[PDB]
């Protein structure tokens, strides 16, 4: 059933899984109107299919046509997301797709059983991990390339860049949900401590700064200090 | 007036007809029910004193022939039976009408009741759902599982409902999976009401004895039935306006029959709450929604 902290390492095992983020499918900006009333304008958005394994993501960019004249955006974000993810299980070959799919929140459940009824063999799972893929839009690159789109676009990345030559998924997705669980806490301390010195740079085919294991070692002490910082500043501790 | 005799009463039971009951004492001097209203289906009940477990009965329409019931000590209970020879039939009914050792269906002239809980239920449609065709009458228990539950286990025994599953292939069209999921109206109208009920009396009539299945044998898998075929009807933007009017008048009798104290045991929150308060047919059901309302606030 749902994922959570008992059975955290089936993540890295041998049956392909994704994870399916749609926080970021719909999105807007309230604003108000000549009358002063409030409305909405809408900006491109993304759907995050990620393989915790591989670190291949998907990354679907929601274009702001797909809403127009359409009534009830955010349950409709949840079928489109739904849609899109298995039209992407349906464009892979058989020994590409899935076994599990892994939404990040509950309500796309049902949206996402309902577009897989073709494929009952595919289980689609809940956690209860509250996993920080919002801040995928925090990733310069990432959040580029969105608000870039003219048109409907799938691109892919590895969301890893090289790490798997050196490091286990395990690992590497643990330091990419530090990263961005750092990027969501405060987004301007984390993209400092990322960049703050100019001789690391970032490849032009990576998400992330080229850092020796030395340096990644203190880029997570600073990324860990951040978290508890904010949260000591939040709650006051 | 038609008459389902008794051979003996050899242990003590709780003896239901229909919505009726009566306790019968070990031995004591009963051979059956008379008066039996012609023209309706009906389902005789029993509760055994010693053994509350297994409710069972049979549905039965005396048109269809004459019946009887006669306890078997080897499977230790009533079954029911039809005589053919109609003539040792009159003579064995004639005698106990005379001895007066018979109960009379004790039916009220105002009371609609029966005829409103079973207004669309016919004996040849219980008899494709309950399957035992060198018998006109057709038993049910307690424990009787549904097709579909068995899907999810002995097929001879089992409940032949016709199968609802709202995240299925059947109810949901290729292309159109999120208006067909959050409007049934093509599940209830193409699907179901033309391709399988072929009409909407077919389907109130295994909605209703769903219900009955639900209310006199606790049979959890009709009670599962007839809820989801509620649901399909109140998850439905598009219903022809005369199924909304009956639906609302058969629900309210089945939930002015209900027995008070069993509410929390036959009727799903979710699916009241749902259809009352959040469904597309949130209006549509006045008398239903005021008796549910007045008589079991709690579960909303
Ligand atoms: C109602 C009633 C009708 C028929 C029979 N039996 S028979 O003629 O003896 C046939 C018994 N198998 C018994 C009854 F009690």
């Amino acid at each position: 059933g749902a994922m959570n902290s008992s059975n955290y390492a089936e993540l890295f095992n041998n049956d392909i899984k994704l994870f399916v983020d749609d926080t970021n499918v719909y999105r807007v900006t309230v604003h108000k109107t000549f009358e002063g009333n409030v409305a909405t304008k809408a900006i491109n958005g993304c759907i995050f299919t990620l393989n915790p394994k591989t670190g291949h993501l998907f990354l679907k960019i929601i274009h702001t046509s797909v809403w127009a004249g359409q009534k009830r955006l955010s349950q409709l974000a949840k079928w489109k997301t739904a849609e899109e993810v298995s039209a992407l299980v349906r464009s892979l070959p058989k020994e590409e797709q899935p076994k599990q799919i892994i939404v990040t929140r509950k309500a796309m459940l049902d949206p996402l059983e309902v577009h897989m009824l073709d494929f009952p063999n595919i289980a689609i799972r809940p956690t209860e991990l509250r996993l920080p893929f919002s801040a995928a839009m925090s990733i310069d690159k990432l959040s580029d390339v969105v608000m870039k789109a003219t048109e409907p676009q799938m691109v892919l990345f590895n969301i890893y860049d090289d790490w798997l030559d050196r490091i286990s998924s395990y690992t590497a997705f643990s330091r990419l949900t530090l990263l961005l669980r750092a990027l969501k806490t405060n987004e301007e301390s984390a993209k400092m401590i990322l960049l703050s010195d100019p001789t690391i740079t970032i490849k032009s085919y990576h998400l992330w700064p080229s850092f020796t294991d030395e340096q990644w070692i203190t880029i997570e002490s600073q990324m860990r200090d951040l978290i508890l910082t904010e949260y000591g500043r939040k709650y006051n501790v | 007036m038609n008459t389902v005799p008794f051979t003996s009463a050899p242990i003590e039971v709780t003896i239901g007809i229909d919505q009726y009951s009566f306790n019968v004492k070990e031995n004591q001097p009963f051979h059956g029910i008379k008066d039996i209203p012609i023209g309706h289906v009906h389902v005789i009940h029993f509760q055994h004193a010693d053994n509350s477990s297994m409710r069972y009965g049979y549905w039965f329409d005396c048109r269809m022939g004459n019946f009887y019931i006669q306890y078997d000590p080897k499977d230790g209970l009533y079954k029911m039976m039809e005589e053919r020879d109609g003539a040792k039939f009159e003579n064995i009914v004639h005698n106990f009408k005379e001895r007066q050792m018979m109960v009379s269906y004790p039916k009220i002239d105002e009371d609609d009741t029966w005829y409103n809980l079973t207004e669309f239920v016919q004996m040849d449609k219980i008899r494709k759902i309950v399957r035992k065709d060198e018998n006109q009458f057709s038993y049910v228990d307690s424990s009787m599982t549904t097709v579909q539950e068995n899907e999810l286990s002995d097929p001879a025994h089992s409940l032949n409902y016709t199968v609802i599953n709202f995240k299925s292939r059947e109810a949901i069209r290729p292309g159109h999976e999120m208006e067909d999921f959050l409007d049934k109206s093509y599940y209830l109208n193409t699907v179901m009401l033309q391709g399988i009920f072929k009409n909407s009396s077919n389907y109130f009539g295994e909605l209703q004895f769903a219900f009955l299945n639900a209310m006199f044998f606790g049979n959890y898998g009709s009670s599962l039935q007839w809820h989801a075929m509620i649901e399909l009807i109140c998850s439905s933007a598009t219903v022809p306006k005369h199924m909304l009017d009956k639906l609302d008048e058969i629900l309210y009798y089945q939930i002015k029959t209900l027995p008070e104290q069993y509410s929390d045991i036959l009727l799903n929150e979710r699916v009241w709450n749902i259809c009352l308060y959040s469904s597309f047919q949130k209006n549509s059901l006045h008398n239903t929604e005021k008796i549910m309302e007045n008589k079991y606030p709690e579960l909303l």
